[PDB]
This record gives structure tokens, C-alpha cells and sequence, in this order.
């Protein structure tokens, strides 16, 4: 059985400067800043932490 | 799967979505609650963990009397609390007061609920927005949102239903201003914009079917229906089906150009009903008839430039086919030069479904007709001169320069309403 | 009930410690089996006679209809 | 026409103020009830009938000797109203002293018996004073200022020249009667600068002070012999809706009441309460029995109270409907309980002792509708809203609501045999049919033939097709297994009630025009014409489960017994006064229960098996 | 809770200006008394809380001690005017490790002390109305070696006089802040 991550937590809040863009082509995301300056340490650990969920929009934002 | 956002933005938009929003909870059985006693509700529902089909729409408007209403109301548990959003004072009958001043507080509220309602969605086909030109927030927040959107989702479609200034009726005396002034900005965002004045559906209702003393109740009920035949094909099965996408791709010609209006078909009272046979060519017919139109813009005057005949129920595909053979023919229907065909059907195998509490019969076939006709220019200019007659003396212009909004705006309004009426000659003249 | 004597102890002595003061060996423990027409109905939503959702009523009665209008076929007009 | 009994009555009009009176021998209550006056037995079930007046009752004013008893009632503008003198032994009228145009608000009697001051009308007001002895006029004069308003109250006093009268304008002016000269001398008191809206008087054993209840909740003392005030009402926590009921008791003290129910004993000069119980419904009235240890407190939302003055504890002793009561229906097998179903409410009772056991209210909402599923596990209700509300038969909890169910109403409604089907008739006359569910209250057909209303549902045994009679002269048998017609039954009447004759054949209409006739199910065609009451229109019947006898009522305030096979009559009525609308035979055969225009239940013994 | 809402660049949970702005808030007056209204310099009502003793009278932000708001807005500040008289307030955060934290500031404290469940700290106010910015990030991180997640809990205490407690997104300057969140 899985148990609710921070990955979760953090979404609601909207720390995360991400949305799901629908493109025709695909799934991408949209991303509101630049990757290059986001902080690594706070990001890469709990983008990881998305990974235990399967309902759609929480899974494919961990693994895009 | 194939999902649709909706936004009701202005009185207009929540109480005509009050009516839409009934209807797709009765052909999709989810009783007020929000519960279902397979898959169609996804076009406009979201399934929870418990049988809580909750809407996937977005409900704004500054003024918190016509929401609080819904919020304390029959369905005051299907629509999330956090989905229909309020604020404190109204646009006052004031573009300025929903694109320059209040509009600005709230945008990034409803913003940020469109973002999440459309971050669940697996494939967002459009965005729909119930706006009311003559208002301050169906003229201005709309505007801020439709100038949001297009940065936020470019390819997404935005398909818009508006309540246009009817011909005479009118109620505010500055519905001349909003509306010039918000067409130049949605023109360049909205991919195609469903028409319905109120003049022609308060006669609707008195002739075809038999309501006198007709209130905004029964308009909003035909306006939600013609929203159920656009996306029945989204959400039931056919043999000729048509998405979001497919309705732009064939009704909206040159860019501009994309003011297309709606035609119900078997509007007709109960007695009457039984006394009548109601046959593909009959509600084909009685669609192209210039007083079934829902926008007073005589068909006549002008030429069609792409038709959409969408109908529901029982239509055998051969008498679709037979039935607008007949349309082609007959000269009073009159389309363009450079449009041969100009008729994009569909066929959606799911019969009207009944409000428990309406005014229309169990009809088991309708048809909805967006055409592109090139009559609407007869209505834009009015409108046009209506400015003119106020700006010249520069009447209501205090009330629109103190809440953000140069004087120049209006100047650059008339002149690119202007644009749209010499588009649409340059789009009438032959080869 | 009681398995051994801690918890005769321990269960509803209805001593407490902090507020018992100077008792005796026998009110240590002070166990409590030693101590001891018309339904009416209201809607929670209170609504108005001018709520209502519906048809407006014609002011003249619908066998009579003192005002009588008609459509331009003049048909009836039902309620 | 023999008589059948008139056995117990519910009802009290106790919108009128100043109503429920115990009369001097401390034995009969005595109240209005329409347009007549009730004697109800103290202790006792014996309850008898004052007759006479037009339209509704406003007034009652019974005298200190008890001997006479007298009343006003309502009527058109421009008409004049009566004022009915009786005499309580014998009940019977002895003057009908018709002067006020338009209506009465207020009477009261000379304090020994020979005077009676009837002030009437917020149209024609003139305070008039009447004679016991000439049974005819004396004095007459405005009884308000033009400056000022008009007046709703009358008193006398301890001596028989005094008579005053408050208002909801403050015209607190205390009069001087002078015979000689035939005239009337006001006197209006100074209050200072309180204008006040007051609505009841009541004065001292001893002729000391008068006392006054406003709208401001605001106990006003004054002195007739000074004609000035001389104390205020309670300075902080004042009284809610204002008070309309004042007694003032042999003592120094008061029963002041309150528009929510707060009997207050207060003392004078504090007007502070001492002993206070919440009652329901605004106080109308507050009577003594004499001495006054057992005082009646009647209330607006008609409940006739029984409070002990030394302990003040109530009894509630009459329950009634105080709007317009509407369908009468028993549950199936057992007759031992009601429906009755009214504006604002839905009640049930038990028939041998008169005692209601549930209450279901829907705010300000009217029920034209009420019927009993065959399981006993669903009351049917049909609302003025338009929603068809199905409440429980315990508790009271709505099972389901179907929302927009008719647009101008749901007038009639009748549920079938099998549990599954609600057919609804409507104010825009459409005649729907719902099925019902464990889960889904859906719709299955909307059957749209009438014109102007639908009027009452009937469905039959065993179902397969049901009438609904209708305000525009149709009755419809709609073919209801296969969601169709069967017939087109038509008349120049405005129909009211229709009734499936057992061994189903024939049909029996009634309406306005009086014309009970026998109508077939096949051809649709007369079969007879029996002339209803000669008065006005026939409100309601209902037909025995044995074919034998269907009963009658109608405008004509009176239930009426009439046998099948032949059109003779073996009519009663001598029932309440006020529209009856509609009835219904017993289940078993053993009652006929009619319901009125006022809220009144009335109960016979149904002879005939 | 205030789980639901965006909370954007500003969250403000008390304003003086207002029908109830103690409606969430719970009041809990021993020996004191509490009151709304003064204009010294500000011609506007501000919130009094006073009492001879300072930490029996306060005020407490979720009325249910079950109940915490979850703020994400890593900057407090709220316009407290000076008295001359013991004013202390609390704060209690949410950390990365799932620990409930609190945090004390106080006129009457010599010297700051920090360890486990509790870390206080002096403060020295301006002479007359000031605002004063706590920010929870920076002292979650140099108390303890702990990132911020949300604050659970605001608590004020008596001789003080309050407008405007309010969350921001990050500090801002005079000019930038809007006019309703001003201190004139
Ligand atoms: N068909 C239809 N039109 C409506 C309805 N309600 C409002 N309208 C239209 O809305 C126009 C004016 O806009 P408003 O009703 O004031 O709504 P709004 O856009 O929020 O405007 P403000 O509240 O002043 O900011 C009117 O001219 C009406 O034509 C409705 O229920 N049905
Ligand atoms: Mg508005």
C-alpha cells in the first residue's frame, strides 16, 4: 500500500512553477522559469517523491 | 479523455450556466448531490472517490449575488466551493472596472483554477466562455481572461458564447461602448464566437413554442442545449461525429471572420409536438427559416459562408444528405463564391434529453445549425453607429477614463470594428 | 471485570491524586457501583413566495382571460 | 334528511384578536370559528353552535352577566357588516345592528348590560354605541383625528358613561357617554412625545388605570380620571413582536403576552417578568376563568393553551390548523388517522381522541396536495413550489424532493397501488407520471391536454388508467399502461372532484355548476344530473369501497350523504362555517371527514354500511 | 485551515477595518480587557489587547485548538504599535522533518536561548507604530538546521495595539506595497 508524499503537499500549496501543457502533439510540461536557475537541492528529492503515485495528473508531472 | 473546460463569466454566464450545467447533470444521471445512481460524463464531469461527479467549470463574477445564489441552492454541493469564485463590488456596467481595476484583483484567483482544472484533464479539447457583452465583467473580465489564456494555452481552442446587444431591447445605456470596446480584445484571441441576442429567443418563445411573458429562465434553457448539441459528440456515440477542433476548421474563413451564430430545431411546445411529424428535412428546414434564427440579423441580407449542421436522435444519415440537397437548391439560401460545399454535418445517436421542468417536448431528432453568415455585419454596425451618436459628445467617457482606460482605447475600438466591416464586404464580393 | 487488584486500583476509584487531599484508607477508592409529546418536524431551508421556479401567472384567469391577447395566428396561449 | 351527529371539532380562527372567551359560569369556552361562533365545553365534549353572518367572524364580545354574546364580521368594501347580538342560553339571533361599512375590528359591553360600543372599520371607522335593551342606535362619531390615524380597540370600565379606544396611530382617547343630548365626549390623553402602535387594552378590577400593549413591546399605564400616562413598560429587555394580549388581573398585576409566545405574569411598576414560559405562536388572546386561577391563552397559530396560575404549568388542550385546509386522506386499512393538510403545514391525528402526532412544515409554502402510499412507508405531498415532497410517515424527514416537477404548481397528485408511480396533476394543467425508485425519482411521460388546472386525480383498483378532473371543463380517463387517452369527457363546469364508482364503469363528476352527474368511462356520455345544494358549488365527495353511498360537500358549507343506486338525498350538514373542500369516507366504513376553507375538521358518524 | 485558498503575495487573517475581525481568532481575557478602537496618529481603528498580565491575556489565530492554518508564505509581518509595556507573540511552523516548532519574541528577554520545541528571542520596538517582518524561513534555518514548510499557529499577547497581521510571499518595500497594507 502507498502512503501520501510531499510531492503531494507541495502541489496544492503550488510551490511547483509547473503546468500540465496540453499539447495536441503530447503531454509536456510548461515550465514558468528557466530550468537552468531552479534550486536542484530542493527540487531533484522531491521530484523523486512523485514517483510512488499513479493517479495521472501526479505521476506524469514526477516522471516528465 | 476528451474534456472541456467551461468559464461563466458575468450574471449572463452563471445564470445561462445554471441552465447548461442542469441539463449535462440529467443526460449524464448525476443528481444535484453530485452522484450517479460510463465515460460521457468526462466531457463535462470529474469522477472523485465516491460517486461525487464534480463539474469541471470555473464560475466568476466580481458582484457575490448571482454565485452566493448557486452556493446556496439546489446544487450547492455538485460545483465545487472553490470553483465558483466572487469578489466584492461589480464592473458597474464599466470595461474599465473588469480589465483596468476589480479585474486585476481577481484574475489570478481564476487563473490559477483553470490551471488546476485543466492540470487533472487528460486531453483538453477547448475552452468555453458564457460572457454578456453589455456587462463590465461578460465585456471586461472576459477580456483579461481571453488575454490570459492565449498566453497560457495558444494551441487549446477557445470557442465563446455570447449574448449579443439585441437590436432594440437593450438594457444599459453604455452596452454600446463595452461591447466595441471589448471585441477589439477578444477578436485576436477567440477562435470562434456563437452569437445569440435576446430579441429573437424571447420570440422563439412566444411563437414556435407557446410560453408568453418569457424570462431569462427559459432563454438561458435553449442557449444550454445548443451547448449540449456542440459537444454531444464529445461525450455520446454517432455515426457522423465532430470535436471542438473540427467546428473552427470548418466555419471560421478568413481569421477575422469568425462570428458564427446557432439555430435550434424542433422547438416546439407540447400540443403542438404531437400534431406535427418532425422529419430531418422539416427541422433542417425550419433551421435555415430567417425566424428560427437566434440573432435578428435576416439571413437574407447577406450571403452564408460555411454552415455546421450538428444535429442528435434519430437522423438516417441518407435523409441528412437529401435534406441539404434541398437547402443548396432553394436561391434564398444564398452562399458565397469561393465556398462550394460550406455544409460540415454530424450526426451524434443520442436523443434531446428532457429538463424534468422546461418548456420543450420529447422530441427524438434536433438539429443545430452555426452558420457563418455575412449578415452579422448589419448588426455590427449598428452597434458602430450607436458609439459614434455617444462619442462624438463624448457622453459615458468619465466614468471609462477614471478606472483605467485612455481615451485613445475607444478611438482604436471604433476604428478596428471598422476593419471587421470592411473585412466582411471584402469577403461577400464575388471572384 | 477486575483481573487483579492493580486494577481495582487503577479503574473508576473517582480519586484523582492531584485533587484528592487528606482521605483515608477506605475513600481511597470510591467506586462508582458504590455510589449508584408532539414530533415536531421543521425544513431546514426557509425559502420566499417570491422564489418560486416556474411560469409567472397570467393576472387574468386562464377560463376567462379579461385581458385577451393573442399571438399574430391567434393561438392560444395554455396555463 | 335525517341528521346523522355532529361528533368532535378541531378549530380555531385565532387570527382575530381578543378570541377565545370563558364566559362568567367557568364551565364553556367560547371562540370563532368562521363565520360562526363556537361553545365549547369545559370538561366536556359537548360543544354547540351559534349560526348567522355572511363572511368570516372578526369579533367576539361576551358580557359580564354572560347573557348576551355578540359578534362582527368582515365584508366587501362598500358593503356593510352586522354585528349579531345572541343570548347564550338559548343561541339564537336577537339583532343583526348592521351601521359599519366594511368591517369590525373591536366590541365590548357595558359593565351591566345595556351598551355596546362596535367600533369598525380601517375603511369606514366611527365608534357607534348600541343599545341592549332598544336593540338599536344612540350616539356616533369619528373615532380617530385627521391628524393622527385610526383605531382598532375598544373597553369599558366600572361605570357606564367611560369608553376607550387605542390604535395602531395613537388615538388614546378616553370618551363620556350623555344620553340626554344623544352625543359622545372625547378626550385625548397626553403621553408626552410617545407616539406608540398599540393593539390591546385591559383595565383594572377597581377603575384605577388602563394598560396598553404596543408594537414596541412597551406595557403604557394611564389614568382615565387625569387623562394622562402614568408608567412606561420595561426600560431594557423589552418584549419581541408587539404585545397583543393584555389581562390585567384582580391584583395589581398583568399577563402581559408577546407576538413569539412569552407569557410574562409581571407586577406594575418594573413591568419586569417573574414567571416566564415560552408558548408557540404569537398570543391572541388571554382570557380568565374568573377568578383566575385557570387562565386560556389562545394563540395566532391556532393552539388553545391551559396554564395554572400557581405553578404555570401549560396544557395544550386544542390544536388546529390557522390557515386553509386543504384534502383530507386516510392511509389504507386503518381509519384512525388523518392528513390534514394546510398552508405551512401537514398534520396527522387520531381519529377517536383528537390528538395530532406529527407536524411537518414547509416554511411559507402551501400544500394543494396530499396522498398515502399503499405500504404505508410515504406521504405524498404536492407543494405551490412546483416540487413534489414525499415526507416519512414517522419522524418526518423528507425521503425525496422532485424539483421543478409542474411550473405553476402542483395542484392534484394520487400515487398507484403498486408503489412505483406518482401520477401529478398541474396549476398549467399537465398531468405528469413519475416513476419512483429506490434511488431515482425519474419522469416517464408528460401528458399535456388540459388548459387552465387540474383538479383532482383519482386512480382505480387495480391500475391501469386514472381521471383527473379539470378547471376548464374536461375530465380526461388517460390510458396510463399505455401512456395515452382513453376518453374526452366534456362539460360547460368548471370541475372540482371526480370519483371511481367501484366495479369501475362509470364516473361520478361534480363542479360549479351544481350538475352531480354520473358520467360513463365508455362514450363518455350523461348519465344523470342531480342539482347539487342550491347554494353555490360542489368542493369534493367521496364514493364507499361497496358503491352504495358517495358523500358530497361544497361552497354550501355542509356535508351531504347521498345514495347511489337511486339520485335521492339523506342530507345533514348543520357542520362549520366556511368553503368545504374537500372529503373523505372512512376506511372502514365507520366516519365522514370533511375539511373548509377555515381550518376546521369536522367528524360524523357514518351511517349506511 | 486555509488549505483551499491560492495564498498569494498577501494572506492577511486579521484587520481592524471590518465587521468581525476576531471571527476566527479566539479571545481568551484574563485580568485585561480587549477593545478596538483608538486614533492617536492614525485617524483608524486598531485593536487593543492589554492587561496586567502578559502571558494570561491573548489572542489566538485558529479558534480550535485542533484547527491550524497552513500558511506556505514564508514572511509574517504584522503592524504592532509601540506601548512601553511587555508585548510578547508567538508563532508555530511546520518543518521539513514533521516537527511541530514554535518561536517566541519578547520585550523582557536579556539573551536568546534555542532548543528543541521553542526558541526565544529579545526584540526592541521603534517608539511609536511600527511593523515588524518575521521571517520564518531564515530563523527555521538558523535556529535549527530545517527548511520551512507552512506555520500552524500565530499568538498575541497583552500591551500591544494590532492592524493588519498579515503573510507575505517575500519581504516588499514601502513603495511597492499597495495602499491598504500601508501603515498611513
Ligand atoms: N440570455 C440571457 N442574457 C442575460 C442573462 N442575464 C444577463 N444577461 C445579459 O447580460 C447583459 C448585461 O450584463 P450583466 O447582466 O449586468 O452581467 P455582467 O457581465 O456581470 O455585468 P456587471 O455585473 O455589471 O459587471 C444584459 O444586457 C443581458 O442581455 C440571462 O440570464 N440570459
Ligand atoms: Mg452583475
Amino acid at each position: 500500500p502507498t502512503k501520501p508524499t510531499a510531492f503531494r503537499k507541495f502541489y496544492e500549496r503550488g510551490d511547483f512553477p509547473i503546468a500540465l501543457e496540453h499539447d495536441s502533439k503530447g503531454n509536456k510540461i510548461a515550465w514558468k522559469v528557466e530550468i537552468e536557475k531552479l534550486d536542484y537541492h530542493h527540487y531533484l528529492p522531491l521530484f523523486f517523491d512523485g514517483l510512488c503515485e499513479m493517479t495521472f495528473p501526479y505521476e506524469f508531472f514526477a516522471r516528465q | 479523455m476528451r474534456e472541456c473546460i467551461s468559464v461563466h463569466v458575468g450574471q449572463a454566464g452563471v445564470q445561462i450556466g445554471n441552465a447548461c450545467w442542469e441539463l449535462y447533470c440529467l443526460e449524464h444521471g448525476i443528481q444535484p448531490d453530485g452522484q450517479m445512481p460510463d465515460d460521457s460524463f468526462n466531457t463535462f464531469f470529474s469522477e472523485t472517490g465516491a460517486g461525487k461527479h464534480v463539474p469541471r467549470a470555473v464560475f466568476v463574477d466580481l458582484e457575490p449575488t448571482v454565485i452566493d445564489e448557486v452556493r446556496t441552492g439546489t446544487y450547492r454541493q455538485l460545483f465545487h466551493p472553490e470553483q465558483l469564485i466572487t469578489g466584492k463590488e461589480d464592473a458597474a456596467n464599466n470595461y474599465a472596472r473588469g480589465h483596468y481595476t476589480i479585474g486585476k484583483e481577481l484574475i489570478d484567483l481564476v487563473l490559477d483554477r483553470i490551471r488546476k482544472l485543466a492540470d487533472q484533464c487528460t486531453g483538453l479539447q477547448g475552452f468555453l466562455i458564457f460572457h454578456s457583452f453589455g456587462g463590465g465583467t461578460g465585456s471586461g473580465f472576459t477580456s483579461l481572461l481571453m488575454e490570459r489564456l492565449s498566453v497560457d494555452y495558444g494551441k487549446k481552442s477557445k470557442l465563446e458564447f455570447s449574448i449579443y446587444p439585441a437590436p432594440q431591447v437593450s438594457t444599459a445605456v453604455v452596452e454600446p461602448y463595452n461591447s466595441i470596446l471589448t471585441t477589439h480584445t477578444t477578436l485576436e484571441h477567440s477562435d470562434c464566437a456563437f452569437m445569440v441576442d435576446n430579441e429573437a429567443i424571447y420570440d422563439i418563445c412566444r411563437r414556435n413554442l407557446d410560453i408568453e411573458r418569457p424570462t431569462y429562465t427559459n432563454l438561458n434553457r435553449l442557449i444550454g442545449q445548443i451547448v449540449s448539441s456542440i459537444t454531444a459528440s464529445l461525450r455520446f456515440d454517432g455515426a457522423l461525429n465532430v470535436d471542438l477542433t473540427e467546428f473552427q476548421t470548418n466555419l471560421v474563413p478568413y481569421p477575422r471572420i469568425h462570428f458564427p451564430l446557432a439555430t435550434y430545431a424542433p422547438v416546439i411546445s407540447a400540443e403542438k409536438a404531437y400534431h406535427e411529424q418532425l422529419s430531418v428535412a422539416e427541422i433542417t428546414n425550419a433551421c435555415f427559416e430567417p425566424a428560427n434564427q437566434m440573432v435578428k440579423c435576416d439571413p437574407r441580407h447577406g450571403k452564408y459562408m460555411a454552415c455546421c449542421l450538428l444535429y442528435r436522435g434519430d437522423v438516417v444519415p441518407k435523409d441528412v444528405n437529401a435534406a441539404i440537397a434541398t437547402i443548396k437548391t432553394k436561391r434564398t439560401i444564398q452562399f458565397v463564391d469561393w465556398c462550394p460545399t460550406g455544409f460540415k454535418v454530424g450526426i451524434n445517436y443520442q436523443p434531446p434529453t428532457v429538463v424534468p421542468g422546461g418548456d420543450l417536448a420529447k422530441v427524438q431528432r434536433a438539429v443545430c445549425m452555426l452558420s457563418n453568415t455575412t449578415a452579422i455585419a448589419e448588426a455590427w454596425a449598428r452597434l458602430d453607429h450607436k458609439f459614434d451618436l455617444m462619442y462624438a459628445k463624448r457622453a459615458f467617457v468619465h466614468w471609462y477614463v477614471g478606472e483605467g482606460m485612455e481615451e485613445g482605447e475607444f478611438s482604436e475600438a471604433r476604428e478596428d470594428m471598422a476593419a471587421l466591416e470592411k473585412d466582411y464586404e471584402e469577403v461577400g464580393m464575388d471572384s | 471485570e477486575i483481573p487483579k487488584d492493580d486494577l481495582d486500583f487503577r479503574l473508576a476509584a473517582l480519586y484523582n491524586h492531584h485533587t484528592g487531599t487528606f482521605k483515608n484508607k477506605s475513600e481511597i477508592l470510591t467506586h462508582q457501583e458504590t455510589i449508584q409529546n408532539i414530533r415536531h418536524w421543521i425544513n431546514p431551508k426557509k425559502e420566499s413566495i417570491h422564489s418560486i421556479q416556474g411560469s409567472i401567472v397570467s393576472p387574468h384567469t386562464a377560463a376567462t382571460n379579461g385581458g385577451y391577447s393573442r399571438k399574430n395566428d391567434g393561438g392560444f396561449f395554455s396555463t | 334528511a335525517v341528521e346523522l351527529e355532529l361528533e368532535a371539532v378541531i378549530g380555531f380562527n385565532g387570527h382575530v384578536p381578543t378570541g377565545l372567551k370563558c364566559h362568567p359560569d367557568q364551565e364553556h369556552l367560547v371562540y370563532p370559528l368562521g363565520c360562526t361562533i363556537l361553545i365549547q365545553a369545559i370538561n366536556t365534549q359537548e360543544q354547540n353552535f351559534l349560526h348567522g353572518h355572511g363572511n368570516n367572524v372578526s369579533c367576539v364580545a361576551i358580557s359580564k352577566s354572560g347573557l348576551y354574546i355578540a359578534s362582527g364580521q368582515v365584508t366587501f368594501m362598500g358593503f356593510k357588516a352586522d354585528i349579531i347580538l345572541w343570548d347564550y342560553k338559548k343561541r339564537e339571533l336577537m339583532a343583526r345592528l348592521s351601521l359599519h361599512k366594511g368591517k369590525i375590528e373591536a366590541l365590548a359591553f357595558s359593565p351591566n348590560d345595556m351598551y355596546l360600543v362596535s367600533l369598525g372599520g380601517p375603511d369606514d371607522g366611527s365608534v357607534v354605541v348600541w343599545s341592549i335593551a332598544k336593540r338599536e342606535a344612540i350616539c356616533g362619531s369619528p373615532a380617530a383625528g385627521l391628524n393622527v390615524g385610526n383605531a382598532t380597540t375598544v373597553i369599558f370600565s366600572k361605570c357606564r358613561d367611560e369608553m376607550f379606544v387605542t390604535a395602531g396611530n395613537g388615538t388614546i382617547r378616553v370618551w363620556e357617554l350623555d344620553l340626554p343630548n344623544r352625543k359622545i365626549w372625547p378626550t385625548e390623553c397626553q403621553t408626552g412625545q410617545m407616539k406608540r402602535i398599540v393593539m390591546s387594552i385591559s383595565m383594572a378590577n377597581d377603575d384605577s388605570f388602563f394598560y396598553l400593549g404596543t408594537t414596541t413591546g412597551d406595557i403604557l399605564k394611564m389614568n382615565p380620571r387625569t387623562k394622562l400616562l402614568a408608567d412606561t413598560g420595561p426600560a431594557k429587555d423589552k418584549f419581541s413582536l408587539g404585545v397583543s394580549a393584555i389581562c390585567c388581573l384582580k391584583m395589581g398585576g398583568l399577563l402581559v403576552g408577546s407576538g413569539d409566545g412569552l407569557l410574562v405574569f409581571c407586577k406594575s411598576p418594573s413591568y419586569k417578568p417573574i414567571k416566564k414560559i415560552q408558548l408557540q405562536g404569537g398570543i391572541t388572546s388571554i382570557t380568565l376563568r374568573g377568578e383566575g386561577h385557570q387562565f386560556f391563552v389562545g394563540t395566532e397559530e391556532s393552539h388553545i393553551y391551559r396554564v395554572n396560575f400557581t405553578n404555570f404549568k401549560e396544557t395544550l388542550i386544542t390544536t388546529c390548523h390557522f390557515e386553509s385546509v386543504e384534502d383530507i386522506v386516510f392511509p389504507f386499512g386503518t381509519a384512525e388517522l388523518f392528513a390534514t393538510c394546510a398552508k405551512k403545514d401537514i398534520r396527522v391525528w387520531h381519529t377517536l381522541t383528537n390528538r395530532e402526532l406529527l407536524r411537518i412544515t414547509v416554511p411559507n409554502m402551501t400544500c394543494h396536495g396530499i396522498d398515502f402510499m399503499r405500504d404505508g412507508k410515504s406521504i405524498i405531498s404536492a407543494w405551490d413550489d412546483g416540487r413534489i415532497r414525499a415526507f416519512a410517515p414517522e419522524t418526518g424527514r423528507l425521503m425525496y424532493v422532485i424539483n421543478n416537477a409542474h411550473r405553476i404548481g402542483v395542484t392534484a397528485i394520487a400515487t398507484t397501488s403498486d408503489c412505483k408511480r406518482v401520477i401529478s396533476g398541474g396549476g398549467e394543467g399537465e398531468v405528469r407520471v413519475w416513476h419512483i425508485g429506490h434511488q431515482t425519482q425519474k419522469l416517464e411521460e408528460a401528458l399535456k391536454e388540459h388548459k387552465s388546472s387540474v383538479s383532482c386525480i383519482r386512480v382505480k383498483k387495480s391500475n391501469e388508467e386514472c381521471v383527473t378532473a379539470s378547471t376548464d371543463g374536461t375530465c380526461i380517463i388517460w390510458d396510463l399502461v399505455r401512456l395515452r387517452r382513453n376518453q374526452m369527457i366534456l362539460a360547460n363546469t368548471l370541475f372540482q372532484c371526480v370519483c371511481y364508482h367501484p366495479e369501475e364503469f362509470q364516473i361520478i363528476t361534480s363542479g360549479t355548476d351544481r350538475k352531480i352527474a354520473y358520467w360513463e368511462v365508455f362514450d363518455g356520455s350523461v348519465i344523470r344530473e342531480l342539482d347539487g345544494s342550491l347554494s353555490g358549488a360542489v368542493n369534493g365527495m367521496d364514493i364507499t369501497v361497496e358503491g352504495v353511498h358517495f358523500v358530497t360537500g361544497g361552497n354550501d358549507h355542509l356535508v351531504k350523504v347521498w345514495d347511489y343506486n337511486e339520485g335521492e338525498v339523506t342530507h345533514v350538514g348543520v357542520g362549520h362555517s366556511g368553503n368545504i373542500t374537500r372529503i373523505r369516507i372512512s376506511p372502514g366504513n365507520q366516519y365522514i371527514v370533511s375539511v373548509s376553507a377555515d381550518g376546521a375538521i369536522l367528524r360524523w358518524k357514518y351511517p349506511f354500511p | 485551515m486555509f488549505k483551499n485558498t491560492f495564498q498569494s503575495g498577501f494572506l492577511s487573517i486579521l484587520y481592524s477595518i471590518g465587521s468581525k475581525p476576531l471571527q476566527i481568532w479566539d479571545k481568551k481575557v484574563r485580568n485585561g480587557h480587549i477593545k478596538r478602537i483608538t486614533d492617536n496618529d492614525i485617524q483608524s481603528l486598531v485593536l487593543e489587547i492589554e492587561g496586567t498580565n502578559v502571558s494570561t491575556t491573548y489572542i489566538t489565530c485558529p479558534a480550535d485548538p485542533k484547527k491550524t492554518l497552513g500558511i506556505k508564505l514564508p514572511f509574517l509581518v504584522m503592524i504592532i504599535k509601540n506601548l512601553k509595556k511587555y508585548f510578547t507573540f508567538e508563532v508555530q511552523v511546520l518543518d521539513d522533518k514533521n516537527v511541530r516548532r514554535r518561536f517566541r519574541a519578547s520585550n523582557y528577554q536579556s539573551t536568546t536561548r534555542v532548543k528543541p520545541f521553542i526558541c526565544t528571542m529579545p526584540m526592541r520596538l521603534d517608539d511609536g507604530w511600527n511593523q515588524i517582518q518575521f521571517n520564518l524561513s531564515d530563523f527555521t534555518r538558523r535556529a535549527y538546521g530545517t527548511n520551512y514548510i507552512e506555520t500552524l499557529r500565530v499568538q498575541i499577547h497583552a500591551n500591544c495595539r494590532i492592524r493588519r497581521v498579515y503573510f507575505s510571499d517575500r519581504l516588499y518595500s514601502e513603495d511597492e506595497l499597495p495602499a491598504e497594507f500601508k501603515l498611513y
